[PDB]
């Protein structure tokens, strides 16, 4: 029996999806064909950027309708799972699963929120033997250690509740904030009577967070100490000696029935003046290597902060792949959707980004796997080292340590086959060599970064992690259960919202640039399939097309203003052409939306977002990729360059009707061409340069400004 | 309608009037029976996407058959 | 404060009738059974017996106070195959 069920499209929305791209092709060609025929349009100029911007975004379609041939859909089951491992007689044969949250500073992001991530990693409904829970803090500060101490107290009582009664969600901040009427399902006699007391208990806990942060408002002056009578061993935010403790573990605080409950390790990294340390993907490395040594586990899930787990079988679900002997023979992780919670129905921002997790990465998911976006995903310990999938031909002492490092442990825990202290030493000397595999300079000789576990460079490093992983012949999963299974915070307001726009095109364009480039690297030993690297290609030659959409966004002006003459009129076979072109775009979204589910107004957002995003994020990062790449923003400055093609477009627009209508006002329709492409530039930046600002609410009464000033340069002219 | 409007278009375009009087006997007819059949498909409003998929199907078709 | 009270103790009620709505959603290869040790007398949709039984009247349950409350009567018509029966009307 089958563990997972694979299927693809059901065969009735699969071969109209490829029969109208396939014929879009064929449009754009004859389409292209014409227009570079006609030599002259009354300005060369003109016609020559037209024509190469246009073909631009033809390659850009290209590489990204692709990708989405042959979408995959696939379904799991749990009930086998448990049935086939489980078993009745005992004891569980599941695999072990680590999980990763950083944190950086604790009063940019309040703790709380960390705290109840934590809470739903632990209630996670998987054997405690097997589940492990990891904490990393870039900047060692006491309010994250004491967070963690007071979350820890609070599991005892947290822990129990949630498993008895199975509630969902397990984070108690997004749980009992929750208008969904408790009393839903639940079949125990004293539910109630248990979730009045929790509620109180989480109450209490609540508050003493809260004091706690507060508290750490100040610093004194000589620095922090610990409760215990000792300085708090980092009291310099650049510099603090590596620190590991472990709470709420196998040997210690135990709940309150008497059970056990998933360890909880505090890890902070050593920094020193002198040495640069990378802000993720230094930190997911040294988890790595400490997670190897500490509790050794075949699969390893990295979450943030914000995120938090949503299902309670969200391991069984990710296990059921990574643990089935055929299908999971090759798979280096299991991407699940960020799904992203307290947004409005009317997602302005386009923040949910629906479109990319419910059509590229279904589509992507048919050829290897999704991509790495840098939460919710189970990688396998051996995929992170870099070995190379098994049942394959080809991917000392020496070689082991100038691969890995030179901690004899770490070097010799990497050769278990499964996972687990090897000689059963005494918990001083593991902790004593995971204090010391966490060293500053322990990544000089080694291979970190550079070949092995998350990769250094671009800022956008889940994109390149995920890049050479797949790169060796591995394979990525998607997972799309009934639940989220993972939901986090999004942005709120406009400057985070572009600011993450702006950083996630610098990434792109740094990796474009750097060694790690689809174009020229991987293509040695392949293994990489020749359809996915397309996708690799446009994942990383996206913001590129923004520079063409920004000559796009600019023709309708500059032709409106003075040429008032782009392409020459139709010779009855253009109208054929182009009728083509516009129904084939409608035609296609409707079968896309068809078959991935999505709803047509997130298409338009999202089409009207990539707009907004191309003109203004993309056009500073390329120029600031390509000047810091020459080299080797302020939410003001970033708004910018879409403000002027909205100036440039309005008032060059409504100009043309009055020079046109002061004009014979005959040869008209031209206009129309012109205004109807300018209003399409304009239309697709209008709703977000006005919405994602505006005053209140759109209805300003300011609207008839234009109509007077234009009619009353008009009536200048008129 | 749309298509009266484009053949309307393309006749002398001057004995007019029973073609407004057939177009607001046929917009009686469509107003009564759009909201409720049209507004149970979609959200609050597709208009997103409805209004430009009605638009270009009316130039469109003032221009095929113009041809 | 008998609010407080009795908002509690209707939410048990909803917590026991949802448990009693959930425990009958698989049926017993057998069939029902009543609590007192018999079987449930309608275990066919299509057939079973009339019934008529009288809960909370005059004389049985009275309230907490001591006064009684409005009696009520659970019947279940009597169907058997080859015969018409009408869904609301009858
Ligand atoms: O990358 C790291 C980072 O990724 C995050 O996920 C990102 C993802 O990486 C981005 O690729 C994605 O951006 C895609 C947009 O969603 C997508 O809509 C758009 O594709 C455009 C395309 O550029 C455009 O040419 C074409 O539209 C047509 C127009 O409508 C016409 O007017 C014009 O004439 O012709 C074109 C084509 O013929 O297709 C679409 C629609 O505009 O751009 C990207 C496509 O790859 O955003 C994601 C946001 O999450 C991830 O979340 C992070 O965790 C990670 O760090
Ligand atoms: O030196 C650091 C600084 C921050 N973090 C944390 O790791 C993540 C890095 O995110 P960051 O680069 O600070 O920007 P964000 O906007 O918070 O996160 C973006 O980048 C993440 C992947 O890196 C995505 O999951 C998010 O959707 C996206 O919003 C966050 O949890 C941070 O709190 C570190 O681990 N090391
Ligand atoms: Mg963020």
């Amino acid at each position: 029996e089958p563990l997972s069920i694979v299927y693809p499209i059901p065969r009735n929305k699969l071969t109209p999806y490829r029969a109208v791209i396939i014929m879009r092709l064929i449009i754009l060609g004859l389409f292209f064909h014409y227009r570079i025929t006609n030599p002259v349009d009354s300005a060369f100029g003109l016609w020559l950027t037209s024509v190469i911007c246009e073909i631009w975004f033809a390659f850009s379609w290209v590489l990204d309708q692709f990708p989405k041939w042959k979408p995959v859909n696939r379904e799991t089951f749990i009930e086998r799972l448990s049935a086939r491992y489980e078993r009745e007689g005992e004891p569980s044969q599941l695999a072990a699963v680590d999980f990763f949250v950083s944190t950086v500073d604790p009063l940019k992001e309040p703790p709380l929120i960390t705290a109840n991530t934590v809470l739903s990693i632990l209630a996670v409904d998987y054997p405690v033997d097997k589940v492990s829970c990891y904490v990393s803090d870039d900047g060692a500060a006491m309010l994250t250690f004491e967070s963690l101490v007071e979350t820890a107290e609070f599991a005892r009582k947290w822990v129990p509740f949630c498993k008895k009664f199975s509630i969902e969600p397990r984070a108690p901040e997004f749980y009992f904030s929750q208008k969904i009427d408790y009393l839903k399902d639940k079949v125990q006699p004293s539910f109630v009577k248990e979730r009045r007391a929790m509620k109180r208990d989480y109450e209490e806990y609540k508050v003493r967070v809260n004091a706690l942060v507060a508290k750490a408002q100040k610093t004194p002056d000589e620095g922090w100490t610990m409760q215990d009578g000792t300085p708090w061993p980092g009291n310099n935010t650049r510099d603090h000696p590596g620190m590991i403790q472990v709470f709420l573990g196998n040997t210690g605080a135990r709940d309150i029935e008497g059970n056990e409950l998933p360890r909880l390790v505090y890890v902070s990294r050593e920094k020193r003046p002198g040495y640069q340390h990378h802000k993720k993907a230094g930190a997911e490395n040294a988890l790595v290597r400490v997670s190897a040594v500490l509790t050794n586990a075949p699969y390893i899930l990295n979450l943030d902060c914000d995120h938090y787990v949503n299902n309670s079988k969200a391991v069984r679900e990710a296990m059921c792949i990574l643990m089935d002997p055929q299908v999971g023979r090759d798979v280096c992780y299991v991407q699940f959707p960020q799904r992203f919670d307290g947004i409005d129905r009317s997602d302005r921002y386009a923040n949910r980004n629906i479109v990319f997790f419910d059509v590229n990465m279904k589509g992507l998911d048919g050829i290897q796997g999704p991509m790495y976006v840098g939460t919710g995903c189970v990688f396998n310990r051996q995929a992170l080292y870099g070995y190379g999938p098994p049942s394959m031909p080809r991917l000392s002492q020496l070689s082991f340590e100038k691969t890995f490092g030179l901690s004899p442990v770490f070097i010799e825990s990497t050769l278990m086959e499964n996972g687990g202290v090897p000689e059963s030493a005494n918990s001083s000397t593991l902790i004593k060599e995971a204090i010391h595999v966490i060293g500053c300079g322990f990544e000089e000789k080694t291979e970190w970064g550079k070949e092995i576990g998350w990769i250094y460079g671009s800022v956008t490093e889940d994109i390149l992690s995920g890049f050479k992983m797949h790169c060796r012949g591995w394979r990525s999963i998607y997972c799309m259960p009934v639940r989220p299974a993972f939901k986090g915070s999004a942005p709120i307001n406009l400057s985070d919202r572009l600011h993450q726009v702006l950083r996630w095109a610098l990434g792109s364009v740094e990796i474009f640039f750097s060694r790690h480039c689809p174009f020229w690297y991987g293509y040695g030993g392949g293994r990489l399939k020749w359809l996915q690297r397309l996708a690799y290609i446009n994942t990383i030659v996206y913001p590129f097309t923004s520079l063409p959409l920004i000559a796009y966004c600019t023709i309708p002006a500059v032709c409106l203003l003075t040429g008032k003459f782009i392409i020459p009129t139709l010779s009855n076979l253009a109208s054929m052409l182009f009728l083509g072109l516009f129904i084939s775009i409608i035609v296609t979204a409707v079968l896309e939306l068809r078959w991935s589910g999505v709803s047509i107004e997130d298409l338009w957002r999202n089409e009207q977002f990539w707009v907004i995003g191309g003109v203004s994020a993309h056009l500073f990062a390329v120029f600031q990729g390509f000047l810091k790449m020459l080299a080797g923003v302020k939410w003001t400055t970033l708004l910018i360059p879409p403000t002027t093609l909205l100036i440039i477009n309005i008032v060059g627009v409504v100009a043309g009707f009055s020079d046109a209508l002061n004009k014979g006002y005959e040869a008209w329709g031209p206009l129309f061409g012109k205004v109807f492409f300018a209003f399409w530039v304009i239309l697709h930046l209008y709703p977000f340069l006005k919405g994602l600002m505006g005053r209140q609410n759109r209805t300003p009464t300011i609207v008839v400004l234009w109509s007077v000033l234009l009619t009353s340069v008009f009536s200048l002219v008129w | 309608v749309v298509a009266g409007f484009s053949d309307a278009l393309n006749k002398g375009y001057e004995a007019w009037g029973p073609l407004f009087g057939k177009v607001f006997f046929a917009f009686w007819v469509i107003l009564h029976l759009y909201p409720f059949l049209k507004g149970l498909m979609g959200r609050q409003n597709r208009t997103p996407t409805i209004v430009v998929l009605w638009s270009v199907l009316l130039t469109s078709v003032f221009s095929l058959v113009w041809v």
